[PDB]
């Protein structure tokens, strides 16, 4: 039963679009925070709420 | 009719171009593409399996991304870097009178390409390389187109400097597609005109500048005295004077044939 | 298995984060965060490979094995040599000479063990090429089944700073695993010339490839899987850091008479 | 539909023509009875 | 020789039409397949209805409308230029005097010499269910070609989300030698020579295999031998995972 | 033909030279012997720890 | 092409009927001349006299004499040289077709010389070339392993016969169904 | 907002086909069926409109071309109303563009409702198939399955916009399903031609399996990697069995 669960995971797993590298410049205190993104523009996001 | 096909032959969708970097298997490749970053790409069906080599050209599918056809290899334009006149302006017995050179320029060139069995059978090399020395236009012009009329060779000028690239192997890459497109569209002449805007010998051979006449030089003499060898790529050399050229050039195995324009 | 198919993009690992993290750049110019495989792990798996990614569904398929080859700062590949030695007459001593150099170490570790020596990892031929110079060369390749490499040494020589003095590192390591193989260096001379003097660019590219083999053979133990092969026609155009020994140990002549 | 992407041509076997269009990007098309294989050419719109 | 490339959608719909039109065996529903004929391989890769109604009674009545045919070939066209008229197909599944008609009358305006797809309603072949035939004269010619079944990469992976052994090959012999037979009695039948001779060959060209089976036996042994070895390499490591289970408990109760 | 160049040997009673045959073994008995060896270490110590 | 189209007379019909019997006497393929009775033309023009000679034939085939056909037939076709070397090639012909298709009935391809040999009427040494002269048209394929004095028999011989075929036919038929059963019962079962 | 739009198999096929050719230009056609109550949109056919060569519009649609299809259907007795469209539009699966919510509102009105079905043919070769399906507007489930009615609420005070993301199913027929299964002379030749060539290529397989054996007993030693030999044991134990089977 654990191995049929297992194969399932990884197959969830490896799809997906890919999520983007980035480094915060700056915090904030709203909960946004400012990334500069690797390859992308800047953009100030909304922090996880759970973060 | 003539406007039905057309709107048909327009339906049809765009097919991107690639170069296999190297054949990974024999039913997945790896491609630099010339369309895009870099890829695995399949074999579709009746494909030549064999013959994907580096650098040549090749046609994938837009979607697919399987290969869809071969093309001859090019990755320099071949009709500005390389100047093509498909025969010769003037045949080889109406520039009479320069007919000691003629006689001795028709029995090196011509033979090997023609008959490249003669020399095989005796088991020497075919003829190298062969100079043209003297002012320019002593009929030293003449000569040269002349001797590609009789063979129905295609002459080839190249412009020495534009062979002076300031980009990593772009130098390389221009001598070898002649090289290769010689050996495509055999028999032919490769002129090379000036070999002191890419040989000679330099102001002494140190660097100020100078090591981009030497990487020039270098690729000729590596190719000519390793593995790769001229058989229906002939190269020819042409120079003001012929004491101006490394001793190198003037070794046997690069250049076996030296005529003289008196 | 029928979702990781063919076709793939090639993108390059850069590291492994944690365990089902990596973080890949793909070949676009994009950098992604992504899974790894549950097939390997972290033991299984080295940083720096070519990677198979997924066009649509990012992540990690398959492993490839590192590859140098590109239309960009060119490198030559020679497979399967074809020329066996004695080609010319007269290269009767030069024929022993290289074949205890570059030959020897690479079939028979065995006897530098014992000896309790480290096998060279130079030799320096002074001489013509093609006269009878160039074909020995060839003649070892072939007999120790090894990949020719052939390098003009003045090809990076690129006018950027960047992307040559790199490939030749790299060259030198996808060599190492495609163990044993020849590095066969045109005029090493070329690029034993530096700069001494305010030249600014065009001209500042030689040091960085002399220094960049310098780093290597200087800095770290003997060992030979991989022989390198310098040649050279220009004899006082090198520099005394190439020629110093325990490394460099070999100097072979090419006969003139 | 105006515009249309220009191009330059690098292949002018029959019917086949490579065309490296302002996009980066070379295909391999075919050619119309509206072109003419005489106006294929870098330093044409 | 030609040989038939069949797309899933001609079937289909096919199917669709014989249910729709509520067909019975006194009546085959017909309809026009399209693809390309134009290599030797014909691909057919869509296929449409044609309204048909049938009298069997007297086979030379039938009605079939031929200006359907040419109205829809048009609008086909407009879309995509490799919708071009290669045949038709019928459900048959029995060839009929009324078959002999039609046959005529699609020759004339298919550019090509049509395909006569012949789509069984029941499946009573067993694997496969499709027959393609032609016809062409001189003596009237049905001869059956080859099928296989291919479709878009797309498509393939379509089916598959809708769909989500040595006993059925010696079935597939055991039917086989029965019908023939039955064939066989019945041309008998009928004739109180030629094709007798023809079944004759085949025949002639468990028995042969016997000799090499001999040697087939030594290879087998030899798998016999692998085999065994790699149950081995499976209980040791049964063995292996046992011991560390052993261990374990015996410390969780200590503690 | 007794350094085996030659795949014959004589039948020196009859005083004639007769026919031999090269390949008298196939790659089994190299294949097995690997694995006897593999297995004999593993086994060999799986019995010591499980004492 | 004759029988649904084709205007003829008798004249016409005669002299190509005449042509066909002398084609195929001559001749020594289309098999034998049971063939050609077969085909009409026998009520349909004049059914001996010229055509007593095909009737003649299966029946020299048959016994084995040489000299009866012979004796029997007129002229202009005894002169002919090529009809008696072709007689023995349609004599084996008949006896070595019927029987292969005979002796198995699993499709063993196995003639002994002996046994051709007592069945065209003719001695061993005799077949012997004719086999190797058959194999050498190509007229048989096989080879004749000469020591131990069996044919090797491979296939090329065309058969259209009944009266033997269905029977034969038949019977392997269902020796072939129960074979299959018993072994597909077994594998079923377990 | 919960409707399931029932795709019959050869509306799905021909979509399939016909898009992934048809891109890089834009494609279209028109949806057959019924609608039964609510809740329920049967898709019973499906055909195809025209390509224009930089892609369909709401300007292309042919109302001529889509009669001329449907009155020549009727005679074989296909009678249906339009219950849709479809459209490629890659990069499009949860989103839609500005354009065709527009064109959504038009088609819409002149039916009862209407889907608007955009299919995506790139990550159709990726192992799974992408298409979506979607309604915003109308009265059918956006009543009886939807603060609270906050979608509707909005929707009519304007100044909004929601996609109308629907649920989707499957099936046509038991009949077409059996012989889409019978697709795969047949299964005896190709089981007897597989058992030939695997008793002559044998002989490479046995050495390999050897080399698979031998690195993973010496990867073990060190170790002691028990995972991986499992696996590997089983996979050729497994395809033995079968090679011996077949004889």
């Amino acid at each position: 039963n654990d191995k049929v669960r297992f194969i399932k995971d990884e197959l969830r797993l490896l799809q997906e679009p890919g999520s983007y590298v980035g480094e915060v410049i700056k915090i904030v205190s709203d909960k946004k925070v400012l990334v500069k993104v690797q390859p992308e523009g800047k953009y100030i996001v909304d922090v996880a709420k759970d973060i | 009719d003539k406007t039905e096909n057309d709107i048909k032959a327009l339906q049809s969708i765009g097919q991107l171009i690639g170069e296999v970097m190297k054949e990974l298997s024999e039913e997945k490749y790896i491609v630099k593409a010339s369309s895009g970053p870099r890829y695995i790409v399949g074999v579709r069906n009746s494909v030549d399996r064999s013959k994907l080599k580096k650098g040549v050209r090749v046609t994938l599918d837009i979607t697919t991304l399987t290969i869809m056809r071969i093309l001859p290899r090019e990755t320099d334009p071949l009709v500005y870097n390389m100047t093509s006149f498909e025969q010769g302006e003037i045949t080889f017995d109406g520039i009479g009178g320069l007919t000691e050179q003629i006689r001795e320029l028709r029995e090196v060139i011509e033979l090997p390409l023609k008959n490249p069995e003669i020399f095989q059978r005796v088991g020497i090399k075919p003829p190298k390389g062969v100079l043209l020395y003297g002012p320019p236009g002593t009929g030293k012009t003449l000569l040269a187109k002349a001797v590609a009329a009789t063979i129905g060779a295609n002459f080839i000028f190249s412009p020495a400097s534009g062979i002076v690239d300031k980009y990593i192997g772009e130098s390389a890459r221009i001598i070898r597609e002649m090289f290769a497109y010689a050996k495509e569209h055999e028999p032919c002449i490769i002129f090379m005109d000036e070999v002191d805007a890419i040989g000679g010998r330099r102001f002494s051979e140190g660097t100020s500048a100078d090591r981009e006449i030497q990487r020039t030089l270098m690729e000729l003499l590596t190719q000519m005295d390793g593995f790769d060898n001229l058989g229906q790529t002939k190269i020819i050399m042409a120079t003001n004077r012929p004491d101006t050229l490394d001793p190198a050039l003037l070794r046997p195995g690069r250049l076996d044939r030296k005529v003289e324009i008196p | 298995k029928r979702i990781q198919s063919v076709p793939l993009v090639i993108g390059q690992f850069l590291e492994p984060i944690d365990q089902n993290t990596g973080i890949v750049s793909s070949t676009t110019g994009m950098s992604y965060v992504v899974r790894i495989l549950s097939t390997l792990d972290r033991e299984l798996l080295k940083p720096s490979m070519s990677v198979a990614l997924h066009r649509h569904s990012n992540a990690l398929v398959d492993i490839l094995p590192p590859d140098s080859d590109s239309s960009i700062s060119v490198m030559g590949e020679n497979e399967k040599p074809d020329v066996t030695y004695a080609d010319v007459g007269g290269l009767d001593m030069q024929k022993q000479e290289i074949r205890e150099a570059v030959e020897l170490p690479l079939v028979q570790a065995d006897l530098y063990e014992q000896i309790g020596i480290d096998p060279p990892r130079g030799v320096l031929l002074y001489g013509p090429p093609g006269t009878g110079k160039t074909m020995l060369v060839k003649a070892v390749a072939n007999s120790t089944k090894a990949a020719f490499i052939r390098v003009n040494g003045s090809e990076f020589v690129h006018k950027y700073l960047g992307e040559g003095p790199r490939m030749v590192r790299d060259v030198f390591r996808l060599a190492r695993e495609n163990a044993p193989s020849i590095i066969f260096i045109d005029e090493v001379d070329s690029i034993a010339t530096k700069r001494f003097d305010a030249q600014t660019g065009s001209d500042r590219e030689v040091q960085r490839i002399l220094i960049e083999l310098l780093t290597q053979m200087d800095g770290f133990d003997q060992s030979t899987n991989v022989k390198v092969i310098m040649a050279t026609n220009r004899a006082d155009t090198l520099d005394p850091a190439l020629l110093r020994p325990g490394r460099l140990d070999r100097k072979i002549e090419f006969p003139s008479l | 539909q105006l515009p249309y992407l220009v191009a330059n041509v690098v292949e002018v076997v029959g019917k086949a023509a490579v065309v490296k269009t302002s996009s980066r990007q070379t295909v391999f098309l075919p050619m119309v009875g509206l072109v003419d294989p005489d106006k294929l050419k870098p330093n044409d719109l | 020789h030609e040989k038939v490339t069949i797309a899933p959608l001609v079937l289909l719909s096919a199917l669709d039409h014989y249910e729709r039109t509520q067909t019975k065996e006194n009546k085959r529903c017909v309809g026009v397949i399209l693809g390309d004929a134009n290599s030797s391989t014909i691909r057919v890769t869509n296929s449409f209805a044609l309204p048909f109604e049938e009298d069997e009674k007297n086979s030379d009545v039938w009605f079939l409308d031929h200006n359907y045919i040419e109205n829809m070939n048009e609008m086909c066209k407009k879309i995509n230029a490799k919708e071009k008229l290669i045949g038709w197909y019928h459900s048959g599944p029995k060839l009929r005097a009324s078959d002999l008609k039609i046959n005529e009358l699609f020759k004339k305006y298919t550019q090509n010499n049509p395909l006569l797809l012949i789509v069984d309603v029941k499946q009573q072949g067993v694997g496969l269910p499709t027959d393609a035939y032609v016809a062409i004269e001189q003596e009237k010619t049905f001869l059956h070609l080859p099928c296989t079944i291919e479709a878009e990469e797309a498509e393939e992976i379509g089916v598959e989300h809708l769909l989500r052994i040595r006993l059925t090959n010696q079935l597939k012999s055991l039917k086989g030698l029965q019908s023939k037979l039955k064939d066989v009695v019945e041309y008998l039948d009928k004739v109180i020579h030629t094709i007798l001779g023809k079944l004759q060959d085949v025949f002639n060209l468990n028995n042969l295999q016997k000799a090499l089976t001999v040697k087939t036996n030594d290879e087998l042994m030899v798998i016999y031998i692998s085999n065994l070895v790699r149950s081995i390499i499976a209980f040791d490591d049964l063995i292996e995972n046992k011991i560390q289970n052993k261990k374990i408990q015996e410390q969780r109760v200590k503690d | 033909i007794l350094d085996k160049i030659f795949y014959g040997v004589l039948d020196q009673g009859n005083g004639w030279l007769y026919v031999y045959e090269t390949p008298n073994q196939d790659a089994t008995y190299d294949s097995a012997l690997e694995l006897v060896g593999q297995l004999n270490k593993v086994v060999d110590q799986l019995f010591e720890k499980a004492s | 092409t004759l029988e649904p189209s084709t205007s003829i007379t008798l004249a016409e019909r005669q002299q190509l009927a005449y042509d066909l019997s002398i084609s195929a006497l001559l001749g020594d393929k289309i098999y034998n001349f049971g063939e050609l009775l077969h085909h009409p033309i026998m009520e349909t023009i004049v059914n001996d006299s010229n055509y007593d000679w095909l009737f003649q034939l299966l029946n020299a085939l048959t016994v084995g004499d040489f000299d009866k056909f012979d004796s029997l037939i007129k002229v202009q076709i005894s002169k002919i040289p090529i009809l008696a070397q072709h007689e023995s090639f349609l004599r084996q012909k008949i006896c070595l077709m019927t029987l292969i298709e005979t002796v198995f009935v699993k499709n063993i391809r196995m003639l002994s010389f002996e046994d051709i040999s007592k069945a065209t009427h003719l001695p061993k040494d005799n077949v012997e070339h004719l086999v190797m002269r058959a194999i050498s048209l190509g007229l048989l394929k096989g080879s004749i392993d000469q020591v131990n004095e069996l044919v090797t028999i491979s296939w090329v011989q065309p058969r259209i016969i009944s009266g033997d075929q269905i029977t034969k036919m038949k019977d392997r038929l269902v020796e072939w169904n129960d074979q299959v059963e018993k072994l597909g019962k077994k594998m079923e079962a377990r | 907002t919960k409707e399931t739009v029932y795709i019959s198999s050869i509306a799905l096929l021909k979509m399939l086909k016909h898009g992934r050719a048809g891109v890089p230009m834009e494609v279209m056609g028109l949806m057959l069926g019924e609608f039964v109550d609510d809740y329920t949109v049967n898709v019973v056919d499906v055909f195809a409109m025209p390509q224009s060569g930089t892609g369909v519009s709401v300007e292309a649609v042919d109302d001529v071309f889509q009669a001329k299809m449907m009155d020549m259907l009727k005679q074989t007795g296909r009678d249906q109303m339009v219950v849709g469209w479809y459209h490629s539009h890659p990069g499009f699966g949860c989103w839609l563009s500005s354009v065709d919510v527009n064109t959504q509102k038009s088609f819409e009105q002149l039916n009862s409702r209407a889907v608007a079905v955009v299919v995506d043919p790139i990550q159709s070769v990726k192992g799974k198939v992408v298409i979506d399906a979607f309604r915003l507007i109308d009265t059918g489930a956006l009543i009886n399955n939807l603060l609270n009615k906050a979608n509707i609420q909005a929707l009519i005070h304007g100044l909004n916009r929601h996609y109308y993301s629907l649920n989707i199913d499957y099936h046509k027929t038991a009949k077409e399903t059996k012989m889409l299964m019978n697709l795969h002379y047949e299964e005896k030749e190709e089981s007897n031609l597989a058992a030939t060539k695997s008793m002559v290529k044998i002989a490479e397989q046995y050495s390999k399996r050897i080399e698979e054996e031998k690195e993973l007993t010496e990867e073990e030693l060190k170790t002691r990697p028990k995972k991986h030999l499992s696996e590997t044991a089983d996979e050729t134990l497994e395809n033995n069995i079968v090679s011996v089977l077949t004889a």
